[PDB]
């Protein structure tokens, strides 16, 4: 051999990011979250992106014998089984066959969430059952919107940083591209006094208490700390700890430099 | 030299960009000889100009099919962008036009066929053979990026060899002008950057990613990430974990790691020194970036021509008749074409 078959381009619907909630039981939700845990497109998701997406999933009922999907039938839809039994089968030529089975578990269609991809088999309800469905345009809006809301603005935080005021836009986005997130529990230590100053932080939610060896500051949403790691690597004068549950933006400072060179060069210009 | 000319290319482009060429010619100015490729959707043809007797490649696009597949915005890009750029390795748009049923881009013929076809026949490429091609893409992507244009579809099926063994980049369907960040999930599966897959929003970085892939394929004979079902290909691309065949010279495999880097803070082309990181790499030591640009370098392969209008380096498709309806279709959507 299949060595000479060319590889077609693929392309999903556009959404330039510049109301949907389908009720489901507490448990129905958890089971749904576990059936998606290890699916590529869900693995790596804000638990809020995840939550938004799990809202979007619509209920789909089926009487026994009903066709959930038809081979070659359109696949703009991902499906995860709630309850029921299900036969899978393919008309391989030529020849209609049964392949495997479904017993109240299992999913199919994920590639649909990326681009149009005609179901490879017909799935048939071997009893009364229910599924949750997800359609590509819906799913992609959610996730595109959610990231754009997390891109500009993730920045403002960055452009409220005195050391970075003199960055160009093309450069600040470079940082928006990669800046990580960290989540912290009550009293968990964010920074350790006398530790190598490896990166700076910005609070997205919660409160951070800066203390020395004696409360010497409290940071709320939109406020930075450790920001000295940019100008010098000399050991933290103070420590940081979480007050409640904090989420932090964390930027390793070296990475910063691979992108932009040393922050001090910036703070000239 | 290296200094002003930049600005001149943007001066040039911008001026052509804001007021594009329109219905240069028309269908009956051409004879339709043979299909070269089934465009989606789609059909690229060899055509003989009449007044000149000279040959071209005609890209026929069914206006309705484009609308049904939702490629309105992309199509306008292909054409707008293509008739506004100029660079020795970008294919030339000679005339453009439309009629009741189709859109037409007429281009220079590249008799040599697709890289893909050669690569596949030949198995793989020696490294200097790979390097020679890869140099043109690097220079081409710098030209494009400088204008704030990304290409987004790098693959040996969109890279054609011209009569002098050089390359002409070809399919601009996904090319676009991005000042901040763009989100469309598009390209070719084996070549998608991980940020595209995960809908992170992205710009110039994805091209350089794709460059790493191309190069690895040009030298290996197969791409870095492959698998039975696509989702597994994506799974692999997201781990960015890659094996190199035994024969990859150490410097090659070194370059591939810097380009095939899922971590944007470490991916060549994307860092402080931009592209120079790639040019002044270790796998381009023997490359005189100036020479290649002037096409003064010995091509490690010249496709065999015959007379003009020879299609030997291309595959054979079944010829259907190009229907032009008496009813104009989708007029409003392509006004700007
Ligand atoms: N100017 C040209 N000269 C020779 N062959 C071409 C030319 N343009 C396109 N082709 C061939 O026709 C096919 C379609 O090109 P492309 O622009 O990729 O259309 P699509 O993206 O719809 O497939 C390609 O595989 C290419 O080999
Ligand atoms: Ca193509
Ligand atoms: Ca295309």
């Amino acid at each position: 051999i299949n060595r000479f078959t060319r590889r077609a381009s693929v392309c999903a619907e556009a959404y330039n990011p510049d109301r949907i909630i389908h009720p489901k039981t507490d448990d129905q939700r958890n089971r749904l979250q576990e059936a998606c845990k290890d699916i590529l497109l869900f693995k790596n998701l804000d638990p809020e992106q995840m939550s938004q997406v799990l809202d979007a999933m619509f209920e789909k009922l089926v009487k026994e014998g009903e066709h959930v999907i038809d081979q070659g039938d359109d696949g703009d839809n991902f499906y995860v089984i709630d309850r029921g039994t299900f036969d899978i089968y393919v008309k391989c030529d030529g020849v209609g066959r049964c392949v495997g089975n479904y017993d109240n578990r299992g999913s199919f269609g994920e590639l649909a969430l990326m681009y149009n991809t005609p179901k490879a088999a017909t799935i048939t309800a071997t009893s009364p059952g229910a599924l949750w469905g997800l359609d590509r345009v819906t799913f992609r809006r959610i996730i595109v919107k959610n990231n754009a809301k997390k891109r500009k603005m993730y920045e403002s935080f960055i452009e409220s940083l005195p050391f970075l005021k003199s960055l160009e836009v093309s450069e600040r986005l470079k940082v928006v591209d990669v800046i990580g997130t960290k989540v912290y529990n009550d009293g968990e230590q964010i920074i350790a006094q006398g530790d190598l100053a490896d990166s700076f932080f910005i609070v997205e939610s919660g409160e951070v208490k800066i203390t020395m060896k004696v409360e010497i500051a409290r940071c709320f949403r939109g406020q930075y700390f450790g920001e000295l790691a940019l100008v010098t690597n000399k050991p933290r004068a103070a420590s940081a700890h979480a007050i409640g549950t904090v989420k932090c933006l964390a930027m390793d400072v070296q990475a910063f430099e691979r992108l932009l060179g040393p922050c001090m060069e910036i703070m000239k210009r | 030299s290296v200094k002003e000319f930049l600005a001149k290319a943007k001066e040039d482009f911008l001026k052509k960009w804001e007021t594009p060429s329109q219905n240069t010619a028309q269908l009956d100015q051409f004879d339709r000889i043979k299909t070269l490729g089934t465009g989606s959707f789609g059909r690229v043809m060899l055509v003989k100009h009449k007044e000149s007797g000279n040959h071209y490649a005609m890209k026929i696009l069914d206006k309705q099919k484009v609308v049904k597949l939702k490629q309105i915005e992309h199509t306008l890009n292909e054409k707008r962008i293509l008739q506004a750029v100029n660079f020795p390795f970008l294919v030339k748009l000679e005339f453009s036009f439309k009629d009741n049923s189709n859109l037409y881009m007429v281009m220079e013929y590249v008799a040599g066929g697709e890289m893909f076809s050669h690569l596949r026949r030949i198995g793989r490429f020696s490294e200097p053979h790979a390097r020679f091609y890869a140099a043109q893409i690097v220079l081409t992507f710098e030209y494009l990026h400088s204008l704030d244009l990304i290409y987004r579809d790098l693959k040996p099926e969109n890279l054609l060899i011209d009569q002098q063994g050089y390359i002409q980049v070809t399919d601009f369907g996904f090319a676009k002008r991005v000042k901040g960040r763009t989100w469309t999930l598009c390209g070719t599966p084996e070549y998608l950057a991980p940020e595209i897959i995960l809908s992170k929003g992205y710009n110039k970085a994805v091209d350089w990613w794709a460059l790493g892939v191309l190069i690895y394929e040009m030298a290996a004979g197969y791409p870095p990430f492959f698998a039975d079902q696509p989702i597994q290909i994506y799974e692999k691309i997201v781990s960015g974990k890659v094996r190199f065949p035994s024969h990859f010279s150490s410097d090659l495999k070194d370059l591939l790691r810097n380009l095939l880097q899922v971590d944007l803070t470490k991916r060549f082309g994307n860092l402080k020194n931009g592209v120079n990181d790639i040019k002044n790499h270790k796998w381009f030591a023997t490359t005189d970036w100036i020479a290649i640009y002037q096409r003064k370098v010995e091509a490690p392969f010249i496709p065999k021509f015959k007379g003009p209008g020879d299609t030997s380096n291309f595959d054979d498709y079944e010829e259907e008749e190009i229907r032009v309806s008496i009813n104009e279709k989708c007029g409003k959507e392509f006004t700007e074409f």
